[PDB]
């Protein structure tokens, strides 16, 4: 219960009402005498409402009455010319009423009436926006009011008729008025955060006895007078507190952290010093001594109005009424209790639900720890592919995406499908095309749908994956061109069947000796076989050779599938080339060294711009004038500089991977080369295609030289050594950029080597 | 020495303990039961899910974030953590919002992973939306036979600084 | 009632959607009424408004390539630029973890451009780094030299143009236009352009008004924005000494004693904060800083239970988190209050707004396993604080201790491997990785990994074993 | 006027220079990164501030030298004044041109240097 407002006699006060400051008022308007007050509220809906509370109940609602026009700042004084009687004032828009709560008493706690007579009232030609209340000048006795207006001008009525009416100086958003006693004073803050007061007999005549400029504008101002040693003047801010002197000055303030929205300095204790009490937007009252929190509590609502009184025979209950309807008479909660939990002995833990859900659940655990088809359709004739989709269960978010290759370009990437009905089919049409020079490492594609599952726990679905992949033709990249006699370089496939006519074997291309030129000049040539029954492939580029040997190996293998026949071999025995294989890696990575030798050069240059640069802010923001000392000059040459370097990485970073691809379609060939030399299996031949085909491009942590010497140093490791000394001296594998490729090319060496005595990949 | 010392609080705290014992007893071990009821609940969820980095079939995943501007680098720094056995098909699939994010190649396969090596893979993430909007981005290393992915892993995309 | 008089009323209570909406109506009803239009401005500008005094970000650009520090190598004890990392995590190479998270704490600074780059996002700032730190009103149409001639109108409009746009040029324009109409005798319109240079970057033509506007009228908001000056200045004794003059004038001051404690714990002596906190706590008792930066050195130098009485304060006041359940949860287990320990972690993950807290939740409920033994339920507990945040390097060194623990040596290898990546600044996953390494052999990894551990915690002792163990193995 | 010219130049060049640190901070990251395209626009960007920010100051610079020749004209003023009298009466000019400077009663002001 500690520092919470402990609840007394509460209500909730209408039907989704509003209120404001001035509404809460908390008096004697009954006039009994005895000290007890009354809360009496009024919303600016219409209905005033008077209640003597007691520690819900019925009878404690005095009256609820109902005026037509709005409710604005009830207040409780001496508003009547002939007698000392409280009187309660009821300032509407344009309307003033004085009333009298005459209380009659009948033979049960019930029977007793209350009736407020229209003591007198006033039109306003302005709109009045709020009021004050006082015994201007020296008069006792009587209480005058001073009202607002919306519009800056204050009319003061003395306790029977319009007085006067003066016009505020330089004002637009009125503020919060009060009156000081002590000084006999108006005091307001206007909108230009100026809390100004002014002497009432100044504006009588009508200026300003003094200002002060506060940080902000005030949303209250409490002028309390129950000390008579030295008067203050509280001012509330929307984002400080301060208390002013009588002569003008701050006597202090204080700098909140939260958002006030009501004070009320009540009564004090200490020598000089005054308690207040004042309420945040964030649901809490602070007590402090002028500047020091004594005490603090947690409100139910955004206090509004706050007032301090004695409610049935127990003094300083506070009285708080929110501006949605709730009210509130409180009491602070001083009971600071122990912080242990509740000895509940009927409450027991199920065990019986709670282990089977545990069995489950750990069972999952333990026993882990040991929906669509996707199809491809590439037309005959860039060529138009056609991937279907079709679902079982109701799939959501699905993404489908095409990869063919860094040449071949696609007019369309990826599509998005939402929700689909069970057994719902979809087609999407792209077409892929070539877009550059070098023929691609592959024409194969792939075609990769990500969807999700909703499911139970997961209503979000569980993601899959799954993937179909197509197959290019030659007629997307190649054309029939004239053959040459001789190349640089060349290669032989033998096979034991009769040499098959170029024609029945690539019928695309219209003698038995072929000759193909692809997009991009570069052209191979195929020979059949009149005596032996070897077929050869020439060109100049190593490149060249790996598309036109996969197209002839593919196309014998399905005509000689198409005649029926069941043995057939593509042997090639003879030698791995390994020489013209070598010289692209090569060039590669002369091609990395370059790049970062560029990288490490531009490095620097723009260390020396980021310098110059400096040096010319620095003297920018000096005041007095200077020469340039021509760093102008010097910057613009280390900006051309940069530039020339920027250009250089870019032009190297495209030949790199131009040299990249290059190198993907040459080690294709060797590791088809290898899988003919010697008869390898599916398996030995995707445990190097692995190894040796490990990136789509270039990256400046990982590179195709280290990621293969790792893959091939492991494997040698593992697999193809007995001597633990070559393992731990020569077989070592890392991933940082070599500075020469001489381990790489001594490594793929000795895999052939090791491969030809006889040797076999594994995996464990 | 620095022995510490105790104020009031403890010999109240401990005068407690000794009075109420059973009862301390008895919620903890309640509580206990709950937690490990939970934390089941949880692990299960997330092997249903896939969603630990961490996750026979060894592995090891997290991806780096760098970069402000509009361009993000984004690393992910995949390993293999067995005695000596590689892993030979394995492939990587993002998923991202289309609309505020623009990877080149949102699916590619991996190298073969040798046991003990931290392959970095990176890929350029590139923010579209001309307002600033930060997108989770999920990352999927997954078998080539299999469509559950083997293991996963989250980004929180931060804001573009765009132009 | 009526549509002016409602639309104020609206304002007083805060409701600031309902004021603006009555006005946008009450302006398209006359395009000739001011009051209404500032009232408009005043509701636009305080749905958003900020203290300047607590943002500051200072970007990245500030922390490097920004110098105005005038000594390049102060003594050690009067520049800006307790528990040992065994103890109290840390988040750099020292400056151990705080309470009370404020946008204004730098909590160390790069060196270079690259390695505050190649680092995460939120590792010097509350905030993610930036590089630099209809419409109801269009700037370019009013002729601020007609508005200034107005100051009713003129301190409004600025409040909207420097809070609501963020245009300090315009901003300091009608502040200048302003001042100069005023004869310069307003303290605010100096603070205002004080607040504008600070903002673009010229401190000492900032730290001028503020001078100049302290002479006018002593106001804490003043001493507060001459304090941010001199502290960007790199000039903690000179602001320490500007404090004191404003305790001086303000004799019991919370923000002053806060900000001063703010100094000494960026100096790192707490021994004068952890004083100057009590002195706030005197003052105000429910201050959520003093009470939450007292509350975690108490924890930290073994006396959890006072720290729980700290934080069971802010409990008591209503704050309602789930950073606080959580301490809530640590410190009564490490209190020994076995009651109300788990059910505070269980208020934690229900009230984790993030999947970095719900992370770090759950790092600590692993802590509450592993003390009571069970290393199944810890281990269960990391591996969710890795799925939740992927980037938690703790959690990946609790993780392979518990793995090495088991036998797993390969897995506790490459987890402390990727601790050691994510967090460099830590020691643990070095010491680690040094030991089992030099357990198994591999005294290059071992050298390597126990450097850094001497570089992260250089006052460590079984690190200076393992050098020298290696040291000697050298020769 | 010079004041305000200067003010608002002063203004202007440190936005501009905020601007450049934050260029500076992006380029640096693209390079970091290699993005050579983004890192030459960052480059581009930062020539033409550079070359805007050269401007201003070359205007700014001028406009401080006028300045600082006015402040040297109306110090000369007040002690050629001063200088007119000799004794006690030169003294009380001076102090009462300074305090009739920093109230900008230039009539008082020419009074006083007219007749004393």
């Amino acid at each position: 219960s500690l520092f919470k407002a402990r609840d007394w006699w509460s209500t909730v006060l209408g039907d989704k009402e509003e209120f404001d400051q001035g509404c809460l008022c908390l008096a004697d308007v009954d006039n009994t005498g005895n000290g007890q007050d009354k809360i009496i509220v009024g919303s600016f809906m219409g209905y005033l409402r008077i209640f003597n509370p007691h520690p819900a109940q019925a009878e404690d609602l005095l009256l609820e009455v109902h005026l037509r026009d709005p409710i604005l700042q009830v207040e409780v004084g001496k508003f009547v010319s002939g007698t000392e009687m409280l009187h309660l004032a009821v300032l509407h828009s344009r309307k003033l009423c004085v009333y009298s709560v005459s209380g009659t008493l009948g033979n049960v706690e019930h029977g007793n009436q209350y009736q407020i007579k229209l003591m007198y009232e006033h039109n306003l030609q302005r709109t009045a926006c709020n009021m004050t209340y006082g015994s201007f000048g020296g008069v006792k006795g009587r209480d005058l009011i001073c009202i607002q207006s919306v519009d800056g001008m204050l009319m003061v009525f003395e306790q029977e008729s319009y007085a006067f009416g003066r016009f505020l100086p330089g004002s637009l958003l009125p503020g919060p008025l009060a009156y000081s006693s002590r000084t006999d004073s108006f005091i307001t803050v206007s909108s230009c955060h100026q809390v100004e007061s002014y002497k009432y007999q100044v504006l009588a005549f009508a200026v300003v006895d003094w200002t002060l400029n506060i940080g902000e504008q005030a949303i209250d101002i409490c002028i309390v007078s129950f000390i008579q040693s030295a008067s203050s003047v509280f001012v509330l801010g929307e984002r400080n507190f301060f208390c002013l002197k009588d002569n003008g000055q701050i006597q202090f303030m204080k700098k909140l952290d939260y958002s006030p929205s009501c004070f009320l300095p009540y009564c004090s204790v200490s020598e000089g010093t005054i308690n207040t009490l004042i309420g945040n937007h964030n649901n809490m009252l602070h007590i402090y001594q002028d500047v020091t929190l004594k005490w603090a509590t947690q409100l139910p609502h955004v206090p509004v109005a706050v007032r301090v009184g004695c409610l049935h025979d127990l003094k300083g209950v506070i009285v708080t009424l929110s501006d949605d309807g709730h009210l509130q008479c409180s009491y602070l909660g001083t009971d600071p209790s122990l912080f242990q939990a509740p000895k509940v002995e009927s409450r027991e833990l199920n065990y019986d639900e709670l282990d089977m859900e545990l069995k489950e659940l750990q069972k999952v655990i333990k026993n882990v720890n040991k929906d669509l088809k996707v199809s491809a359709m590439v037309s005959p004739n860039s060529v138009t592919v056609k991937v279907t989709l079709k679902n079982r269960v109701a799939l959501q978010k699905i993404k489908l995406s095409i990869y063919v290759q860094p040449p071949l370009v696609l007019t369309g990437d990826q599509f998005t499908f939402e929700f689909m009905a069970p057994e719902m089919t979809r087609t999407v049409g792209f077409s892929v095309y070539l877009k550059g020079s070098y023929s691609p490492p592959e024409l194969e594609g792939n075609a990769v749908v990500s969807y999700s599952r909703p499911t139970e726990r997961n209503p979000d679905g569980i993601p899959r994956v799954s993937q179909c992949k197509f197959r290019l033709p030659l007629k997307l990249v190649c054309l029939p061109g004239q053959p040459s006699k001789t190349a640089s370089h060349k290669l032989t496939i033998d096979t034991n069947k009769s040499p098959v006519s170029l024609l029945s074997l690539f019928p695309g291309f219209a003698v038995n000796v072929m000759g193909f030129r692809f997009l991009g000049g570069s052209q191979v040539t195929l020979l059949a076989s009149k005596t032996s029954q070897r077929y050869r492939i020439q060109s100049e580029q190593f490149e060249d050779l790996w598309l036109i040997t996969n197209e002839l190996i593919i196309r014998l293998q399905e005509y000689f599938e198409k005649q029926g026949i069941k043995d057939f071999t593509c042997s090639f025995s003879g030698s791995v080339p390994l020489e013209e294989y070598f010289e692209l890696i090569d060039h590669h990575f002369e091609l990395r060294i370059n790049g970062e030798k560029l990288e490490e050069l531009l490095s620097e240059r723009a260390v020396q711009f980021r310098a110059i640069q400096r040096r010319l802010l620095t003297r920018f923001k000096d005041k007095t004038p200077a020469p340039l000392q021509h760093l102008d000059t010097l910057l613009d040459g280390t900006y051309k500089q940069v530039i020339a370097l920027a250009d250089a990485v870019e032009e190297n970073q495209d030949n790199l991977f131009q040299s990249f691809t290059r190198l993907k379609s040459a080690t294709h060939l060797v590791i088809l080369l290898i899988g003919l030399w010697q008869k390898l299996s599916a398996d030995q031949i995707a445990i190097l295609e692995a190894a040796f085909l490990p990136l789509q491009q270039d990256t400046q942590e990982l590179g195709w030289e280290e990621t293969v010497d790792a893959a091939l140093s492991h494997l040698l490791k593992t697999c193809l050594s007995k001597s633990s000394k070559e393992q731990a001296l020569n077989l070592n594998s890392q991933l940082g950029i070599p500075k020469d490729t001489s381990q790489l090319k001594k490594h793929i060496t000795l895999f052939c080597d090791r491969l030809a005595k006889g040797g076999r990949l594994c995996l464990s | 020495l620095n022995v510490p010392r105790k104020t009031r609080l403890y010999v109240d705290q401990t005068l407690r303990e000794r009075e109420a014992g059973t009862a301390m007893h008895r919620t903890f071990q309640a509580d206990l039961y709950l937690l490990r009821l939970r934390a089941a609940r949880a692990y299960v969820q997330a092997l249903e899910s896939s969603l630990s980095p961490v996750s026979r079939e060894p592995l090891k995943l997290h991806a780096v974030v760098q970069g402000l501007g509009p361009t993000f680098k984004l690393t992910l720094h995949l390993q293999n953590t067995s005695t000596a056995r590689p892993i030979l098909g394995l492939v990587v699939c993002f998923l991202y919002n289309e609309v505020l994010y623009a990877l080149p190649r949102a699916f590619f396969k991996v190298p073969l992973l040798v046991p003990g090596l931290n392959y970095p893979l990176e890929t350029f993430v590139k923010s579209l939306s001309d307002k600033g909007i930060s997108d989770i981005i999920k990352v999927l290393v997954l078998r080539e036979g299999q469509s559950t992915p083997l293991l996963s892993a989250h980004i929180n995309m931060p804001m573009s600084e765009g132009l | 009632m009526e549509p002016l008089l409602l639309a104020w009323s609206y304002f007083r209570r805060r409701r600031f959607q309902l004021c603006a909406d009555l006005c946008t109506q009450m302006l398209e009803k006359s395009p000739c009424d001011q009051a209404a239009w500032i009232l408009k401005a005043r509701a636009l500008t305080e749905m958003v408004y900020v203290d300047e005094i607590d943002v500051d970000e200072e970007g990245i650009a500030e922390m490097i390539l920004d110098e105005n520090a005038i000594a390049q190598v102060p003594r050690p004890g009067t520049s800006l630029k307790g528990p040992s990392p065994a103890v109290r995590p840390v988040t750099q190479a020292g400056r151990p973890i705080t309470g009370f998270l404020r946008p204004s704490t730098q909590s160390g600074r790069p060196g270079t451009i690259e390695q505050a780059i190649k680092t995460p996002r939120t590792a010097y700032t509350a905030r993610p780094i930036a590089s630099s730190s209809g419409p109801f009103i269009n700037l370019s149409r009013l002729n601020l030299a007609k508005y200034a001639q107005k100051p009713k109108l003129a301190k409004a409009l600025f409040e909207y143009i420097f809070h609501h746009e963020n245009d300090v040029k315009t901003a300091l324009d009608l502040a200048a236009l302003s001042t100069e109409h005023s004869q310069y005798k307003d303290w605010w319109w100096k603070v205002q352009i004080g607040k504008c240079y600070y903002r673009l970057g010229l401190y000492r033509e900032a730290e001028k008004q503020f001078k100049s506007a302290l002479k006018q009228q002593e106001m804490v908001d003043t001493f507060l924005y001459l304090a941010k000056v001199y502290i960007s200045l790199d000039q903690p004794l000179t602001a320490l000494n500007l404090f004191k003059q404003g305790l001086d004038k303000f004799p019991g001051e919370v923000t002053l004693l806060c900000g001063i404690a703010r100094i000494y714990e960026e100096m790192n002596n707490i021994s004068s904060a952890t004083e100057y906190y009590k002195e706030v706590l005197k003052q105000d008792n429910t201050h959520v800083e003093a009470i939450a930066c007292i509350g975690s050195n108490h924890f930290y130098t073994d006396q959890p239970e006072v720290a729980l009485r700290f934080y069971r304060r802010l409990l008591q006041m209503g704050v309602y988190n789930c950073q606080l359940f959580n301490n809530l949860g640590l410190c009564c287990f490490y209190a020994q209050q076995y009651d109300m320990t788990l059910t505070s972690f269980e208020r934690a993950l229900s009230l984790a707004e993030n999947e970095e807290e719900v992370a770090d939740v759950w790092y600590n409920l692993g802590h509450v396993a592993v003390g009571t033994g069970d290393t199944n339920l810890a281990h269960q507990c990391f591996r969710l604080a890795l799925v939740s945040n992927n980037q938690h390097a703790e959690a990946y060194n609790n993780l392979a201790v518990l793995e090495m623990r088991r036998g797993h040596v390969e897995q506790a290898k490459a987890l402390l491997q990727t601790a050691s990546s994510l967090a460099p600044h830590m020691y643990e996953p070095h010491f680690n990785f040094a030991t089992i390494s030099d357990k198994i052999g591999d005294l290059q990894r071992s050298y390597a990994a126990a450097k850094k551990s001497e570089a992260a915690f250089p006052d460590h002792v079984d690190t200076q074993h393992l050098i020298k163990q290696l040291e000697q193995h050298f020769a | 006027e010079y004041h305000s010219v200067h003010q608002k130049l002063s203004a202007d060049m440190a936005d501009n220079s905020n601007l450049i640190r934050s260029l500076l901070v992006q380029a640096e990251d693209a390079r970091l990164m290699r993005d050579m395209k983004t890192m030459k626009n960052r480059y581009k960007e930062l020539y033409d501030l550079n070359k805007d920010l050269l401007n201003g100051y070359k205007i700014r610079c001028n406009n401080h030298t006028e300045l600082l020749g006015s402040l040297k004209a109306v110090n000369q003023a007040i002690q050629r004044a001063g200088h007119l009298r000799v004794g006690k009466p030169k003294n009380q000019v001076i102090t009462a041109c300074r305090d009739a400077i920093r109230s900008n009663n230039i009539n008082m002001l020419f009074r006083i240097m007219r007749v004393g």
